[PDB]
């Protein structure tokens, strides 16, 4: 299923995922689509930061949901 | 491997060049190791600040090539870039449109 | 032939990051080059004069700052000194 | 809430970026201190006047000591109580005054000394730790009935560790860090000491999770260590992490501060002439990332509030109080349920359909509250309210 | 599939046609070409710019686009087969329909859908046929289009005239003052980027004409899939004698049929859905189950009518 | 409601063709003096200093640029002087006052 990842810059990417995928798998999917290393990003949904170890289905995410990707920017 | 001294500071303008010019231009007996970096930063800041207005002018004039008239406009339309260049004359820059009010018909 | 130098490629690298699609002419490039040279000479000459009154024997990153703050007008001075000190910090810690 | 609804792009900025308001104090400000939550601002004026502004109005709400017992000369420390009720202050009048903010007409308790004060600090119970001018030992005042007790040059700044409130830290006038273990009531033996500089230590700040520490020497440098404690409060070591300074004009520092919990940012205020700005570095890499550029005068003190996420600092020449806060712009996108705003022309894709015209029982919990917000600030903590005094309202 | 690069495509109500040097003509210098080939094929003048190429498609990211058959079906009985995320549509449409819009989005065209074989007209979908047999990737769809004799359409048009002259009108006088068998065409020679094309005015959408709704007498649209008919798509086909050309009435008021009126077989392409249309009996597969002439015959007839009218109109 | 858009004999009295030449020259940026007369004038003036110089073709041009950007600017100032004296014409006693105030005569 499709979910959305809205980047600050104005870009929204339409990732394809399954509800049984882990969030780590989601970060890997964002990488392999866009090349951003999972360590440098930060994913936000419904005001709560998605916790590193848990799974996508832990947050009841279903298809065509949108969620925000902010970068832990540095030098 | 080598690493350009102007890339360690996020600059585009050359720092080794500016340093060699400060050294061999007879400005002082000794040149601090961070003076060329500061000076190159200031130079690129000024040139970006003027090139931005020049591009804005060349775009608001439906062209896509900065041209001396656009630099003259970008400078003389500002208020502080006008004092920095109050004495210069920009070749092929023309003049700024202006007509006095006593002359305009009634 | 003898190779002379200029600031063409650097002005171009700055234009290609302020307006990523515009392109400069030739006479305008020579104008920007002579502008850079003129401001360079102004700033370095004032910095020298200032590193002379004080009897120092060197022209450091603070003579340059005071020169920039004397020559440049009201608001260009603050932004110029900010960019300068940012560059010098980013350079010294590397 | 008002943040959960906001978009998590303009609300999750890492630190203030612009100044918004500039409080003017009739007297001259000398100390700033928010309440434990971003509710009240307890200012200590020039002549012992002590006001408590409210951050919702920026205008005063309570002047303790209006009946009696107020302070008479420059105040030097203002420490709140974790709940919000009690408030400790100390001035150059040698007196330490604890006020119960439920009856702010007069001081609740107070003690007097034989020398001016540098700073008082809370412990719970009710016991404060104080540093006196020119003395070489701290003071434990466990004044529920007003007793006072005592515990390398001098002692300037003290601070209690955040995770282990038995540990105490103190900096000397000669370069020595000295640690103490409050293993008792009025008998404390050191557990560690060392000397890192040849000049006076002026500030000792520690992150909220004891995993960092910073030090402002009289030398124009800032020493940042990564402290750690263990072994029933016996294991203690320091590892130099970074040194910050002003590479251009070698200015001095007036005050320093960290971020909230992991202390991913360090905020410092410069002291020399022509110095009007605040520096903001990281702490992992240590590289400069921001320079707050709002004021027009030497800035003495700093205070960060993580709930409203604002930096507050008092000027020196004038006496004003400038505030740099995160600013969120109004989004027209909210005016309707489906008004999504874009920045660039988006392309449109159409299905073949568009040209061709033509119970619930979800989990609902209304009595449960939310513990943490987007930023990560702990709600549900007791937030005592200063009682409004009506007597000074009729006129 | 390739796109056209230097051809004027039909747009803004103008139609183009290539010509070749004909020295028998003195007033005009050129006469119509047969085609870039012998047989009838895809009319390149009235295509969308995005319509790529007897084979037509659009890229997989492009909205509904259409092409029309060159031959104009005026009357009689004509049969043919069209060979078949990527959708397509098969149908018939008049000239007023836009090449940008899917056949059946307006009131001037009637079409059918690839998925579920639903009939599309006036932008509304229909499921008149109860068979509901799905269409596969290699199916051949036959079309039998029967239209009334020219004389009855002419008399229906004359009835429309007799109503309009005073019954619908009671500058009125000028309108009341305003040839059915006779064809009068308008053609100007133009040169576009060193190439040579004829410019002709086209028709505009107007209010639907009403009185009972206008219907071609005993008009019928029949559809077959592999020999099996799936019903009659439409009966009450619109008359066209009803079809006002784009006209600057202001100009002539201030100063004070083109042989191409009919329904064209139209193929629509969506997100890469390709297809092809069959014209000639040798590659016709169900020509005998009707019992008739193929489209190619009417192609040759149109060629003859055009060249003869070109002959007469010289003087 | 509809889609908005951006698109869908004679004798001029004295003083109007002037106000049009002003607008058409204040926007152009070419040189307003013929090139061969200025060539010859520069060559003739440089006789009084050294007999036979060769005047590289970019020197002459250079001079011309300055020689415009001076005169033009001068006229601006003189204009004000005229408008100051409550008139519209510019007279030789205006140019002299501009050059005096400005420092070129003292």
């Amino acid at each position: 299923m499709q979910i959305f990842v809205k980047t600050l810059t104005g870009k929204t990417i339409t990732l394809e995922v399954e509800p049984s995928d882990t969030i780590e798998n989601v970060k890997a999917k964002i990488q392999d689509k866009e090349g951003i290393p999972p360590d440098q990003q930060r994913l936000i949904f419904a005001g709560k930061q998605l916790e590193d170890g848990r799974t996508l289905s832990d947050y009841n995410i279903q298809k065509e949901s949108t969620l925000h990707l902010v970068l832990r920017l540095r030098g | 491997k080598a690493k350009t001294r102007s890339s360690r500071a996020g600059l585009q303008f050359p720092v080794g060049r500016v340093h060699r010019l400060l050294r061999k231009g007879n400005y002082a007996e000794r040149v601090g190791a961070g003076a060329p970096v500061y000076l190159a930063a200031v130079l690129e800041y000024l040139t970006a600040e003027i090139l931005e207005l020049a591009g804005n002018a060349a775009r608001d004039n439906k062209k896509t090539r900065i041209i001396p008239r656009h630099l003259q406009l970008a400078v003389r339309n500002d208020e502080e870039l006008n004092k920095l260049l109050g004495r210069v004359t920009i070749a092929q820059g023309g003049v700024l449109p202006n007509i006095q009010s006593v002359l305009l018909p009634k | 032939k003898t190779r002379k130098e200029s600031y063409a490629i650097y002005v171009y690298k700055v234009l290609k990051q302020v307006h990523p699609d515009t392109g400069i002419s030739s006479k305008a490039m020579s104008i920007m080059n002579s502008f850079v040279n003129d401001v360079f000479e102004r700033i370095a000459g004032e910095a020298s004069r200032l590193a002379h009154y004080n009897k120092r024997s060197t022209i450091t990153s603070r003579e340059i700052q005071t020169a920039v703050r004397l020559l440049l007008p009201g608001e260009l001075a603050k932004h110029a000194v900010s960019e300068g000190t940012k560059a010098v910090t980013c350079y010294t810690s590397a | 809430m008002n943040i959960l609804l906001q978009d998590p792009f303009a609300v999750l900025k890492e630190h203030p970026e612009k100044l918004t308001h500039t409080i003017e104090n009739p007297l001259r400000t000398e100390c700033l201190q928010f309440s434990p939550c971003g509710d009240y601002l307890a200012l200590g004026c020039a002549n012992g006047a002590l006001v408590i502004y409210d951050m919702d109005t920026f205008r005063p709400i309570c002047v303790p000591g209006n009946m009696l017992g107020a302070h008479v000369r420059p105040i030097t420390s203002i420490a709140w109580s974790p709940d919000g009720r009690l408030l400790l202050t100390s001035s150059r009048d040698w007196s330490i005054k604890l006020w119960d903010l439920s009856k702010p007409s007069k001081p609740l308790k107070e003690i007097r000394f034989d020398s001016p004060i540098w700073g008082c600090q809370w412990l719970d119970r009710r016991l404060c730790v104080a540093t006196i001018f020119e003395e070489s030992d701290a003071y434990v005042i466990d004044f529920s009935n007003d007793p006072v007790a005592s515990l390398h040059g001098y002692v300037l700044v003290c601070t209690v560790h955040t995770k282990h409130p038995n540990i105490i830290i103190v900096g000397t006038s000669k370069g020595w860090l000295d640690f103490y273990k409050f293993h008792s009531l009025y008998q404390t033996e050191c557990i560690h000491s060392l000397k890192i500089t040849s000049s006076n230590i002026k500030h000792l700040i520690v992150s909220q999770n004891g995993e960092r520490l910073a030090i402002n020497c009289s030398d124009r440098t800032i020493r940042q260590y990564e402290i750690s404690i263990d072994d029933e409060n016996s294991a203690v070591e320091l590892t130099l992490e970074h040194k910050y300074q002003d590479v251009i004009n070698k200015l001095q520092w007036n005050c320093i501060l960290f971020s909230n919990n992991t202390a991913e940012y360090l905020v410092a205020s410069t002291h020399g002439s022509s110095a009007h700005e605040l520096y903001i570095w990281e702490t992992t890499s240590g590289t400069l990332v921001r320079v707050l550029e709002g004021a027009e005068e030497e800035l003495i003190d700093i205070n960060w509030d993580f709930y409203s996420m604002s930096i507050v600092s008092n000027g020196f020449e004038s006496g004003n109080v400038y505030v740099w806060s995160v600013v969120i712009p109004p989004k027209w996108s909210a005016l309707a349920p489906d008004f999504e705003e874009v920045e660039e022309n988006v392309d449109y894709l159409e299905k073949e359909d568009e040209f061709d015209e033509v119970e619930e029982e979800i989990a609902i919990d209304l009595r449960t509250r939310e513990q943490y917000d987007v930023r990560g600030n702990n709600l549900l903590v007791e937030r005592f309210t200063i009682p409004t005094d009506y007597t000074r309202i009729i006129k | 599939f390739v796109r056209t690069e230097d051809i004027p495509l039909n747009r803004r109500h103008f139609v183009y046609r290539p010509c070749s040097a004909n020295p028998f003509f003195t007033i005009l210098g050129y006469g119509c070409t047969e085609y870039p080939f012998d047989h009838s094929g895809m009319s390149v003048m009235d295509r969308s710019e995005g319509l790529s190429i007897d084979l037509v498609s659009v890229p997989d990211q492009y909205g509904w686009r259409t092409a029309r058959s060159d031959v104009c079906i005026k009357e009689g009985m004509t049969y043919w087969e069209v060979e078949v995320t990527p959708h397509l549509r098969f149908g018939v449409c008049r000239r007023e329909a836009s090449l940008e819009a899917p056949v059946g989005f307006d009131v001037y065209g009637y079409g059918i859908r690839d998925i579920s074989l639903e009939s599309i007209h006036e932008g509304k979908l229909n499921c008149v046929l109860e068979n509901g047999s799905p269409l596969k990737e290699g199916d051949k769809i036959g079309f039998l289009l029967s239209l009334p004799s020219i004389h009855t359409q002419i008399k229906q048009a004359k009835e429309f005239t007799k109503r309009r002259i005073f019954a619908l009108n009671s500058n009125k006088e000028f309108q009341r003052a305003l040839e059915y068998n006779d064809v009068v065409r308008d053609q100007i020679a133009i040169r576009y980027k060193n190439q040579l094309f004829f410019e002709a005015t086209d028709y505009v959408k107007t209010t639907k004409p009403e009185y009972d709704y206008y219907q071609l007498e005993d008009s019928y649209l029949a559809i077959f899939q592999n020999g099996k008919y799936l019903g009659k798509a439409f009966e009450n086909l619109k008359p066209l004698l009803f079809s006002e050309l784009q006209y600057n009435e202001k100009f002539y008021l201030g100063y004070w049929n083109n042989n191409k009126l009919g329904y064209y077989p139209t193929i629509s392409c969506f997100n890469g859905g390709t297809a092809r249309i069959i014209s000639e009996e040798d590659k016709l597969e169900y020509l005998d189950q009707i019992r008739v002439n193929t489209l190619d015959t009417l192609y040759k007839e149109q060629i003859a009518e055009d060249i003869v009218w070109d002959i007469i109109d010289e003087l | 409601a509809r889609t908005l858009q951006t698109a869908r004999p004679h004798r001029y009295r004295p003083g109007t063709v002037a106000l049009r030449e002003i607008r058409r020259y204040q926007k152009s940026t070419e040189l307003l003096i013929r090139k061969l007369p200025f060539q010859r004038l520069v060559r003739e003036i440089a006789q009084d200093f050294k007999t036979d110089l060769r005047f590289q073709s970019s020197a002459v041009l250079a001079l011309q640029e300055a020689s415009e950007a001076y005169l033009v600017a001068l006229f601006e100032d003189t204009n004000l002087c005229a408008i100051h004296a409550k008139r519209v014409t510019i007279l030789p006693k205006d140019i002299q006052l501009a050059r005096r105030i400005r420092g070129e005569r003292a």
